[PDB]
């Protein structure tokens, strides 16, 4: 029965009176749907932050309310998958009907499991992006921050990472804090189109929703992910974005009367984000035996990576991916700045062939940038520096990749192997030809049955096996030799070209066949 | 690149011989497969 | 460089002033609450 | 045997004498009214409560009246409501300490963190907050620093020597390499140390603590190390006590067993941050940048207990976090006053690929004195830092006015400076996972010889690129000679072919 | 009908406190209180509800003429304007003044 | 000047003007955009037309909101701005949809 | 001595960054009084105990210990003690001066003293000013 009464409504906070035994985040029910959470309480009064609104309720002074006596727990329903829900569990857009029996109830502020329940990260998470999968690896249970400027493609990177899980067992969860509704609907449509809707949930808190909802949305999403992980499933969580979450917490704290701190954020914003993000990782079989991979997103101002919130988040996550506005302005998508990005798991979060294919390429790229930014007196360049410059320029041409394009893990491994062995350096003068040859190789490996056989034998027999060496020598290398001879004739006499392409036949019928196939839908006279 | 265009225009590998000093023009000539009689170092041009 | 210095100094000064006034506005809560009570009673 | 002169004394047996209940609640801060008490309550005592058999401890902060106190939680608060019953022995929190702690992973309040069955740790109850000594004068009987530890890292061994029995600090922003250097120092110090080691994680990653525990098990030094972990997922009350518990354990192992303790703290900024959060939650007037008024006193209360006496040495290696890369932060200023050696990490150097990203132009060490090292080491270090400073000045001239504006001396200075800067980089043993380059251990005399050779100008012909990430200069010479030999053989072969 | 009635008990630049005397319903956030002074009406929008009676408002428009003791009344609704197709070609302010 | 130019160039008969300018109190400047959004919503929903809403200056909406928050004795954030900055921007901008 | 003279009775600040050699300059000033009749009083505000002990040993080694007093308030002493340390040191200096002596006083350092006073004032309930 109702046992509280509203006495004041100030600063978007509700003051209730009535003897009770309040607790932190205790649910106060104002109607059958509208609920709030207790923030502070005397023995006869409480301060409450509302979670949702109703048109007909007309919540004002004197309205009756009930202290349920329980904490803020989110309920789990079978029809969460393929739907957009708010922080209380209401289907804003749903794909299937709901049975009104809750599978579980998960506490929003559930404490992270202790040290002995964890396990080392040893399985990759394929993001579908070549440079991320090869040089900036992301494992299952690893927290990789996506830091960047405004409008540089961070949401696209997260969406690509989740769309890459179309043919896997990983459940995607997308938490949106203060986003646009017409963008959430568009992401829902993208999920429906690529057939990942049945394994994806969206948790939405709009930019004009209640501040408590925007503050508590990531925790509710993490509770859902923990429910899924307790039955031993891999969960990939994308929080977009923690700048809005920090803003919501700052707004709530400043309206509640808390004193400000550095950049006007409250003094415990780091604790907020760290206790939020420490609930993801890899767990041993005795404690669920799953994983929760998190990809938080954060925005910088004018490329200032030394901001308070970006550096607070960098100290929590296991590396970061930085997207450059200068690169994005040049039409380079994804605009990932590899020199400013890092993955702290490293080769321990890769397959053996992928680890071997890209063993020391990131360091080579950093050295290439250092030499490019260096001014010296002797205009003579040593052979080692020439090799570094050529390999860095060749590496720069593997980053480019179209939007929503998922590249297989083995294709990325093969491309990185080709780069590492030195076959792509000869394109240091022509980059469009390099792009064409990379596109042809990707098409061959994706469509032809021999390309899929090559990828399969790469997975099961490894790089060092004789069969894969034969496949590389008879399928891929001849095409590269033919293309290099075609585009650059003088390479027929180059010493290194002769040294590498010695026992390789000049076969280029694959490229010509694909060109014919593409041009076969060609017309002599255009209509437009 | 303008020099490369000019050399590709008004030099023939059969009836002309090219002396290249410096890495860049040496590479240009080698790519054009011209008759490189000899190669020098750029510092030689410093002292006349 | 001028632009960046101006922006940074403005931000720091505003934060310092607000944080200084926070103590004064905290120390005078009781007077505000009593005034609210006596205005609510009123006539 | 060993006869302790200032041994730690276990707590006094007592019965619960203060009883009360929670009358105000909040996040992490609760107000308790006392109903029954046979004695007056003291500051910093612990009130215990039970919810469904789970024990929750609350430390006293303020005493408003004879019956009303404010408290903050040490651990999780889930379960506390209005009217929860609390009882107190009028004593501060205590943990079980003994020789059985080595190889065990616990948290500041003594909860077991290495197995699910929670295997108990035997020992006596000691209160880390209560420090006991005969008198104030007894605190002034301390040994002078008279030794320097060898780390195997060229830059640290040459320019920033680390004291034995002193304090060294590693300062830097987010993701610059503090934890990697701490792990390298652990690898290079433990298993060769005549004593024990204590690690205190304060508000750091859970994954890092798990990795370090597994590495300690794998490399065999786990049984010589005591682990304490209040990490970034814990409440402010626990992150505030990790350093105190670690210092108490080190003091037990030094005073009561006469052992030399290697104390590692990471991250020491989180202790100050947690204290600031607790002060903010108790509604106290903030200091500048919104810090607690008692920042310097709080730092001193922890740092002054790390001392060296005749019973043994306590060597402290601590990592300090710099918020927003602001080195004028009040926490950094408070911490600067305690470090005998200070090592400051740069984000720009790390971006350039210099590893470790140590900035020698911003760091300083008080072990660079005639009392601890030789004349030659001092001269080499001073010349190195002077050359690096001159090179840094000349790089701006090169960048703006071009290169041809310099003289012959300035150009030689820049070449020597670049070679010196890239010679100080070194591959770490723990850092083999990032790249795969095997780790190197360079002793002090090899580093001095290499730096002297580079300074003399002997290696100005070798390109700068060869100097990066090597050990001794002989590796650079060998790589240069092999590359030149390969070039000569290729030239001879092509001239034979023609 | 106008259901809530009260007076003004505190004045300041742009911010006025209203004490409610007679009301058949409880005041809602963001509702408008109307004060008629010298033949012109002034609208005050509710911001904070300290009590069942006391409330705080900020003026929507010119504030000249408001003073302690000015009588105010409210329909417990937010501010409203006249909209139709005859609004095209006209110039109005946010509250509908011509 | 803009109103005269609209009349002279001939598109005034198909345009509705809401002017809360810098001479007004913060309330009108804060409500100008909301009133414009409501008028555009009426034109789309009731008359079945396509509406081109135009706002200038949109920064003055934020400035008026911050001024109102300061008048109500709220603790400022960032560069003296109101704590509910992005919430207010969302409140205004979410209703311009398709 | 030559370019920046210091006379007897002149208060001369030593100001600089960390680890630049300010304490060393003050210690040199006290050690130069070995063969003179000046009395040394060293006041340490919020300094480490090991550094104070090392300074005492340096005094002993250079035979200036018999006319030197150290007034110590370490970094974990009570804040009131750190606030009152320089005043007590100057009271001792005035005791020595009142009988016609020359006294040299070193305060290391007054920034810690200001910090201690600020902590006392904020805890007491005094309204903050510039830089709190
Ligand atoms: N790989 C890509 N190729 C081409 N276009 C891309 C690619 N990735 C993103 N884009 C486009 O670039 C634009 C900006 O990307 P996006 O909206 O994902 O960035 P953001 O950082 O989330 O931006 P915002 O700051 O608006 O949230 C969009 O139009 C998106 O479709
Ligand atoms: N010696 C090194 N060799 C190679 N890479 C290094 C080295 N030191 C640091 N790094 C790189 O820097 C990254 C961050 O290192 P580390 O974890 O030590 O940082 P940190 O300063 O402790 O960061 P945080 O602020 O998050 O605690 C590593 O993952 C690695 O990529
Ligand atoms: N004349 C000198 N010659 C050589 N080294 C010196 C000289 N004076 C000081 N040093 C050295 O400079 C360092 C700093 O000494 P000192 O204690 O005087 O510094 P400080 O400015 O007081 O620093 P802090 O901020 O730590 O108190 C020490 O390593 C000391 O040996
Ligand atoms: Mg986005
Ligand atoms: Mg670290
Ligand atoms: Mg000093």
């Amino acid at each position: 029965m109702k046992n509280l009464k509203i006495t004041a409504i100030k600063d978007n906070l509700i003051f209730v009176e009535g003897e009770h035994q309040f607790s932190f985040l205790e649910i106060i029910k104002f109607s059958d749907k509208v609920e709030g959470v207790v923030l502070k309480a005397n023995d006869r009064s409480a301060i409450v932050a509302i979670l949702n609104e109703d048109k007909d309720l007309n919540l004002t002074v004197g309205s009756l309310a009930e202290a349920t006596g329980e904490l803020y727990k989110i309920p789990i329903y079978d029809n969460y998958l393929g739907s957009i829900i708010n922080v209380l569990g209401e289907s804003l857009v749903k794909q299937y009907e709901r049975t009104n029996v809750a599978l579980d109830k998960k506490y929003v502020f559930t404490e992270a499991q202790p040290i002995f329940t964890r396990s080392a990260v040893n399985e990759p998470l394929v993001t579908g992006i070549t440079v991320v999968d090869g040089v900036l690896p992301v494992g299952r249970g690893q927290k990789e921050l996506i830091i960047g400027d405004r409008g540089t493609g961070k949401t696209a990177i997260a969406l690509n990472a989740m769309l890459a899980q179309e043919n896997t067992d990983v459940i995607n969860i997308f938490i949106a804090i203060g986003k646009k509704r017409d963008e959430i609907v568009e992401i829902y449509g993208t999920f429906k189109k690529h057939n990942i809707l049945h394994k994806s949930i969206i948790v939405s808190a709009a930019s004009d929703d209640a501040v408590a909802a925007r503050y508590l949305a990531p925790y509710a999403g993490m509770a859902i992910a923990e429910f899924f992980q307790q039955i031993g499933k891999d969960v990939l969580v994308v929080m977009d974005d923690l700048t809005n979450h920090a803003d919501a917490y700052r707004e709530l704290s400043l309206l509640a009367g808390i004193a400000p701190a550095r950049e006007a954020y409250p003094g415990d914003i780091f604790y907020v984000h760290s206790s939020l993000l420490e609930r993801g990782g890899k767990y041993g079989p005795e404690f669920g035996g799953g994983s929760i991979t998190i990809l938080p997103i954060a925005q910088t101002l004018a490329g200032d990576i030394s901001g308070y919130i970006p550096t607070n988040l960098i100290s929590i996550t296991d590396g970061q991916i930085y997207t450059s506005a200068k690169l994005f302005n040049e039409g380079t998508r994804p605009a990932i700045d590899v020199n400013l990005s890092v993955s702290r798991l490293g080769s321990a979060a890769q397959s053996k062939f992928m680890a071997f294919a890209s063993s020391g390429l990131k360091k080579i790229y950093t050295e290439y940038k250092y030499l490019k930014r260096l001014s010296s007196f002797s205009s003579k360049i040593s052979n080692r520096d020439l090799e570094t410059l050529q390999k860095g320029k060749a590496f720069e041409s593997l980053i480019d990749q179209a939007e929503y394009e998922v590249i297989d893990y083995e294709t990325s491994a093969i491309l990185f192997l080709l780069l590492k062995k030195g076959f792509l350096n000869f394109y240091t003068e022509k980059t469009e030809a390099l792009k064409v040859i990379i596109g042809v190789i990707k098409v061959f490996l994706a469509k032809d049955v021999l390309g899929r056989k090559m990828r399969a034998i790469l997975v099961e027999h490894g790089i060092d096996s004789i069969v894969w060496n034969l496949y590389l020598n008879h399928m891929i290398l001849p095409l590269l030799k033919y293309h290099l001879l075609s585009e650059l004739q003088y390479l027929a006499t180059n010493r290194e070209f002769i040294k590498k392409f010695k026992d390789i036949r000049n076969d280029g019928r694959i490229l010509l066949a694909y060109e014919r196939k593409g041009y076969e839908r060609g017309i002599a006279y255009d209509y437009k | 690149r303008k020099l490369s265009q000019t050399v590709k225009e008004r030099i023939r590998p059969d009836k002309d011989f090219v002396i290249t000093v410096g890495t860049n023009v040496d590479n240009i000539a080698r790519q054009l497969n011209l008759n490189i009689i000899d190669h020098y170092d750029l510092d030689l041009f410093n002292q006349i | 460089l001028i632009l960046k210095w101006n922006r940074a100094r403005k931000e720091e000064a505003t934060l310092q002033s607000t944080l200084l006034f926070s103590a004064f506005k905290v120390k005078n809560q009781k007077s505000t609450r009593d005034e609210i009570l006596r205005l609510s009673k009123g006539k | 045997s060993f006869n302790p002169t200032n041994p730690l004394k276990p707590i006094e047996e007592k019965e619960f004498t203060i009883f009360g209940e929670i009358v105000e609640i909040r996040s992490q801060v609760y107000k308790i009214r006392i109903d029954k008490a046979e004695e007056e309550v003291l500051p910093k005592v612990i009130f215990y409560a039970d919810v469904n058999g789970k024990e929750i401890q609350l430390e006293v902060a303020d005493i408003f009246d004879k019956n009303l106190v404010s408290t903050f939680v040490l651990g999780n608060e889930t379960g506390l409501k209005i009217g929860t019953k609390v009882k107190s022995k009028n004593q501060s929190y205590a943990i079980k300490i003994s020789k059985r702690l080595l190889g065990r992973v616990i948290d500041p309040i003594g909860k077991i963190l290495d197995d699910s069955i929670a295997t108990p740790v035997h020992g006596n109850m000691y209160a880390p907050l209560e420090m006991q000594h005969d008198s104030e004068a007894t605190r002034y009987v301390v040994s002078p620093k008279n030794a320097i530890l060898e780390t195997g890292i060229k830059v640290i061994d040459v320019l920033l020597p680390i004291p034995k029995g002193g304090k060294t600090g590693l300062l830097g922003g987010a993701g610059v390499g503090k934890t990697v250097i701490v792990q390298e120092l652990i690898n290079a110090f433990i298993k060769f140390h005549d004593g024990v080691s204590v690690f205190a994680g304060i508000g750091e990653r859970i994954r890092e603590g798990h990795e370090l525990w597994k590495e300690a098990e794998a490399l065999g030094f786990l049984n010589k190390t005591a682990f304490i972990f209040g990490q970034m997922n814990e409440s402010p009350g626990l992150r505030f006590r990790s350093g105190i518990s670690g210092v108490k354990v080190a003091e037990y192992f030094r005073n009561n067993l006469g052992k030399s303790v290697l104390l590692f703290m990471d991250n020491i900024f989180r202790y100050v941050q947690a204290g600031s959060e607790i002060s903010s939650l108790l509604e106290k007037t903030p200091s500048a940048v919104g810090y607690q008024p008692t920042l310097f006193s709080e730092m001193g209360q922890l740092q002054e207990r790390i001392n060296s006496t005749k019973d043994g040495d306590i060597t402290s290696i601590q990592a300090m976090y710099i918020p927003a890369d602001d080195f004028t932060d009040p926490a950094a200023v408070a911490a600067f006053a305690h470090f005998d050696s200070t090592i400051i990490l740069s984000r720009q150097l790390a971006a350039e690929g210099v590893y470790p990203a140590i900035d020698p132009l911003e760091s300083n060490s008080k072990m660079l004195s005639i009392k601890y090292t030789s004349r030659e080491h001092l001269d080499i270090a001073k010349k190195t830092v002077q050359t690096l400073e001159k090179t840094k000045t000349l790089e701006d001239i090169i960048n703006i006015l071009g290169f041809d504006a310099l003289s012959e001396d300035d150009k030689k200075v820049v070449e020597v400076g670049r070679r010196l800067k890239w010679f100080l980089t070194q591959p770490f043993v723990v850092a083999e996972k990032f790249s795969g380059v095997p780790g190197k251990f360079v002793r002090l005399k090899d580093s001095l010889k290499g730096i002297k050779t580079i300074l003399d100008g002997d290696l100005n012909h070798i390109p700068v690129s060869y100097f990066s990430f090597v050990g001794v200069v002989e590796e650079i010479i060998e790589k240069f000679n092999l590359d030149a030999k390969k070039e000569a053989l290729k030239n001879e072969l092509e001239q034979n072919q023609k």
